[PDB]
Parts: C-alpha cells; sequence; structure tokens
C-alpha cells in the first residue's frame, strides 16, 4: 500500500 | 505525498534495471499522452513507445548512476535528471542526462506514471 | 489565436534566461516563485538545492560577466499546460575555463497568456559530477 509503484493510467 | 527523491530513487532504480532484464516490459510505465524522446522525434502511448524501445535493440546494458536530482513539480508530480554512463550491447560507457516527468496516476496511491522521458547521450 | 510550440517555449526562454544571466544575475530571481526550486558541490559531493523565491536569489548572487554556449535544447508538453526543458552545453563566469553542464527546466503558465514561470531549475556542472 506504501510502495510506490508504477504504471500507465 | 512521499518524499520527490524517494519517488525519483525507486523509479531510477527501477527503470533502467527493466532496460537490462526487460525492455520488452517498460511501456508498462506510460500513459496514453506519455512522451518519449530518443532531433530523434517522440513517439507518444504505450504502443509506440514499445515499439520504439524494441527497436534500440537494448542488449547487456549496464548502467551507472552518478547523480540523480529529483524535484516536487505541479500536480503533486516529481521531474528528475539523471546524469550517467550507459553501454549497451557491449559499447563503450558513454555518458548521458535523462529527464522525466513522473506524474500521479490517480486512481491508486503512491503510483506514479512517466509523463515525459528525454535522454541525449551527450557525446 | 494559435499555441506557442513548446520547443518555441523552451528556446525563447533559454535565450531569455542565459541573456539575463549577463545583464542583470540581480534580477533573475523574479523567473522563479513560491513552490519553485534552484540549483546550480559545496560538500559531499552534489550540493542541495533551496526553494522559493527569497531563498533562491541568495543562491544566485552568491555566484555570477557570464557566456553560454548551448549546444542542445529539447522541450516537450508537460501536466497543467507547462513544458518540461531538457539543455545542454557550456558556461563559463567571470571569464574562466568553459564548462559542461546538464540542465532540466520545468515550465509553467502564469494564468497573461504566453507567460510562463520557472517551478524547476535543475543546474548541474559535468566536471563536479563525472
Amino acid at each position: 500500500a506504501l510502495r510506490i509503484t508504477f504504471g500507465g493510467p | 505525498k512521499p518524499s520527490p527523491l524517494l519517488v525519483g530513487r525507486e523509479f531510477v532504480r527501477q527503470y533502467y534495471t527493466l532496460l537490462n532484464q526487460a525492455p520488452d516490459m517498460l511501456h508498462r510505465f506510460y500513459g496514453k499522452n506519455s512522451s518519449y524522446v530518443h532531433p530523434a522525434d517522440a513517439v507518444y502511448g504505450q504502443k509506440e513507445i514499445h515499439r520504439k524501445v524494441m527497436s534500440q535493440n537494448f542488449t547487456n546494458c549496464h548502467t551507472k548512476i552518478r547523480h540523480v536530482d529529483a524535484h516536487a513539480t505541479l500536480n503533486d508530480g516529481v521531474v528528475v535528471q539523471v546524469m550517467g554512463l550507459l553501454s549497451n550491447n557491449n559499447q563503450a560507457l558513454r555518458r548521458f542526462m535523462q529527464t522525466f516527468v513522473l506524474a500521479p496516476e490517480g486512481s491508486v496511491a503512491n503510483k506514479f506514471y512517466v509523463h515525459n522521458d528525454i535522454f541525449r547521450y551527450q557525446d
């Protein structure tokens, strides 16, 4: 939940 | 919000590890309006950005990060400059800078997408 | 009415910026606002960056008859009708050795049309880094 993550909307 | 420099570190860490382990998975990071520039013109969107990435034939791509600036920018985004050395497919380490605007994905907390991606070797 | 190319925005700004860094470094601060962020080694390698107009002025006067050679300017649309500009080339302060550098502006609308301010000035000399 508090992990910074990356992906497109 | 989480420290910009933290988003900066983690994205950076995450990005060119993809460039070495799976370029074919790099597209996932990009929106529909996302530009990617490697002058050479911008491809846009996940589908073309993938096509361009696979075209660069990133092979055994080791990467040396010599600095990272990362600052809060408009829309609770983060701009990022990386200064570094990049070899590819066994070429000599070449110096370069890469500018990123990372932007909040909206739906999901602490999640960003790359809105801008600009890379230029200095040589 | 027609919108100005991002790349025009960027080029024009870089023209205007590296100019004023000769005409009146004193007067530079106006480019930046309240949430702005500026930098240009100190100790520990790459120095940290100030923020906000007042703090930026101090840091600018803490260095410039400057002469800039811009070898690369790229510029693109970003969030909130802003422009991210990637600058790259050479600087020499008070008639010294030309220095290689790698910079990144994020410009934003002022909200006067065609008027923009600097939300981020990330400047780095290369020698101090490589």
